[PDB]
């Protein structure tokens, strides 16, 4: 880990929006201008976007 | 003059301040926490005075 940035750090404590379809729509940007853009944290899978 | 002052009493404020707060303490009563209904928007529960 002393040769990659990588190999350390780690986010569990951020507070990324998640979407979940047909729930919080209302809250998310229209997918119609920009397509959600899928992001690691941690263990997880999920897509996030722009808070309208 | 007697009838102001019986209504309104005097408070001397320097000219150096340009006015006065005031740091009220008060003390709730409120029940649980704002439950899941899985969804994008939530109203909070009412924090309610002892008085009342």
């Amino acid at each position: 880990g002393l040769l990659d940035y990588t190999t350390l750090e780690t986010n569990s404590t951020e507070l990324i929006p998640v979407i979940q379809s047909g729930e919080n729509d209302e809250q998310f940007i229209d997918p119609s201008v920009l397509p959600a853009q899928t992001v690691k944290q941690g263990k997880d899978t999920f897509d996030t976007n722009f808070l309208k | 003059h007697e009838f102001a002052e019986l209504f309104y009493r005097t408070y001397i404020v320097t000219p150096d301040q340009a006015g006065f707060q005031l740091s009220i303490r008060r003390n709730l009563v409120w029940e649980g926490w704002t439950g899941e209904g899985l969804s994008g928007e939530k109203q909070e529960i009412s924090k309610r005075n002892i008085l009342q």
